[PDB]
This record gives C-alpha cells, structure tokens and sequence, in this order.
C-alpha cells in the first residue's frame, strides 16, 4: 500500500523529466527558426538599403 | 502599557498573541492549515498511477486537511439562526436589538 | 534542508561551485563548518595547555621592630571559644555581651 | 609519577577519541547538507540548452 504511492510519485517525476525535455526542444527549435527567418529578412533589407 | 515587541519575540507572538476584543483560538492556531500542494500532488500521483488529465480532473477532490470547523456551528445552531433572524429584521442589531440572543449565546459558551 | 537560498550558513563554500581544484583535499565543504573550532585547525596540544604552570611570586617577609613601640595594640577575635560553655553555645550564641 | 600516579593521561586520551568521533560526525553532516543544497540545482539544470542550433542532443548530458 505504501510502495504503490512511492512508485506513483516516482513515475510522475520521470514523466515530468521527459515532458520537460520534449517541450524545451520544441521551444528551442521554434526560436531558432524564427531567428533564421529574421536573419534572411535582414539580408534582403540590406540588399535594398540605400545611402552611403 | 502596550510596549513594543522586538523582532526576536515574534515567533512567540504568532502563536501566543496579545489579548483583543476579537481573539482567535490560540489552542487551535497550530491546527490552521491550507495546502498549496494539494492539487499538484494529487495530479502527480494520479498521472504516475497512469491516468489521463481528464480522468485526474474528474477524480480530483478538494482538501479535507484544512482548518477545522467551529463546533459552535453545530452546538449553537438554533441560537445562531435566531440571532441572524433578529439581525436581518432589526438592521444588524442597531441600538441593542439582538442583545437577548447574543447574551444567551455568550452565557452558553462562557459559563462565567 | 528546506530553504536553501535563504539558509546560506548551511551552504557550500564558493570554492565548491568552481569545478576545479598522496591524498587530496575534499572538494565539497560547507559554511556550517565555521561553527566548529577544530574543523580545519588540528587538535594538537588540546589537553596539555592548562598544564603549563607558573608559580606565584609573593614573599611573606616584613621586619618587626618592636623596640619602636611601647604600647599594646588591639586584636581581633576570629572564632568563638568552644572550650568553655560548650554545651550552652547554641543557646547563648545569639546574645550580645 | 607517570608510572604509578596518573589517570589523567588515560582519561584525556579517551576524551580525545570521543572528540575525534564528534568531529568526524559533524564534518560528514555538514558535507551532506551542502550536497543537498547542490542537489536542489538539478531541477534548474536543463540539458537541452547544451544543444547547439540545428544539431542533435547528446546523451553525454544525461538525456
């Protein structure tokens, strides 16, 4: 009756760790893709920029 | 008369406060509880058992480990209902209109 | 073990967060060791420091010229005479002559 | 004196052994507490941040 609760809390922690890794990966990849797109936008705007 | 309580005496002030016209139950101040971990713990345990979020939310229940209930609410039930009737009729007991019921309750609870 | 960022006395020393250093010295040390005397210093000569004794220095000598004096001098009574009226001493000790 | 008229040496030796036990106990306890303080940081540790952009994650950082 006690080992059940212990195992439950245990598996909960494991699930937390897995979910944290997955969510962090997704967030990281989204941010990097956004940064790359911003970089290309800057590149085209520097091709269009005008002055000296 | 009421002198300053230094910072070192505050832990005793929290569980043995000075006298007021509206005191708490000092004997029950160590029994006041309200768990901020109740629902997180419940969810963690159920998700570890293997349930889904919907099942956990359906099985969730509010904490029973809270501050205990006043026994006066079960012992002085009729007196309290009568006092509340008097208050509702007489505008909150202005100019001493529910003194009868309040004094009966006070005597019943205190006994000199 | 409950409030780590608020209890700094029970926390590791800043040399422990640094990840760089026969027998080597330990890598992990607490600040709570400051509450002990012989944590880092040794216990050498611990029980032998109250044994270094030095004698006193007073000399009990004073010349006693009585040829200078021709009168007696008063003297204190230090204890009651128990050689006389021994049996009655508890019964008359409280009175004043 | 030392051969026939001393118990202080034995008593002090016993007391110093007691002191050694006490010292080592306190040392180990303090070390455990500091270790718990450091263990509280494993929750803050994020091994995904070690990942380089557009690269796979390494099992070296305890996936």
């Amino acid at each position: 009756n006690a080992f059940s609760s212990f195992d439950a809390c245990r598996t909960g922690l494991l699930k937390q760790q897995s979910a944290a890794v997955e969510n962090s990966l997704v967030r990281q990849n989204m941010a990097d893709v956004r940064a790359k797109a911003l970089f290309e936008r800057r590149a085209v705007l520097l091709d269009l920029v005008e002055g000296k | 008369a009421a002198s300053t309580i230094p910072i070192s005496q505050w832990p005793s002030l929290l569980y043995a406060p000075p006298s007021s016209p509206a005191n708490p139950a000092v004997e029950a101040l160590p029994e006041m509880q309200f768990d901020d971990l109740h629902y997180p713990r419940q969810m963690l345990l159920c998700r570890g058992a293997g349930y889904s979020l919907e099942q956990c939310n359906r099985m969730a229940q509010p904490d029973a480990r809270v501050t205990p209930e006043n026994p006066a609410e079960k012992l002085l039930k009729e007196e309290a209902v009568a006092a509340i009737a008097c208050l509702s009729q007489r505008e909150g007991g202005k100019d001493e209109q529910c003194r009868y019921y309040i004094e009966r309750m006070y005597k019943l609870a205190n006994k000199e | 073990p409950f409030m780590w960022r608020q209890r700094a006395y029970c926390a590791p020393v800043p040399s422990a967060f640094a990840s760089q250093q026969g027998v080597r010295k330990p890598l992990l040390r607490s600040n709570s060791e400051s509450l002990s005397v012989f944590s880092q210093i040794p216990d050498g000569l611990l029980g032998h420091t109250t044994s270094v004794t030095m004698g006193n220095s007073d000399i009990f000598f004073l010349p006693k010229p009585s040829n200078l004096l021709k009168i007696a001098l008063p003297a204190f009574v230090f204890m009651p005479n128990l050689t006389i009226f021994t049996r009655a001493f508890p019964f008359y000790a409280h009175t004043s002559a | 004196r030392l051969t026939f008229f001393d118990t202080e040496s034995v008593a002090l030796q016993s007391r110093l052994r007691y002191a050694e036990k006490q010292k080592l106990f306190h040392q180990e306890l303090d070390r455990e507490l500091a270790a718990g303080h450091i263990a509280s940081l494993v929750a803050e540790y994020d091994p995904v941040a070690t990942r380089l952009p557009f690269q796979p994650m390494q099992d070296r950082y305890r996936v």
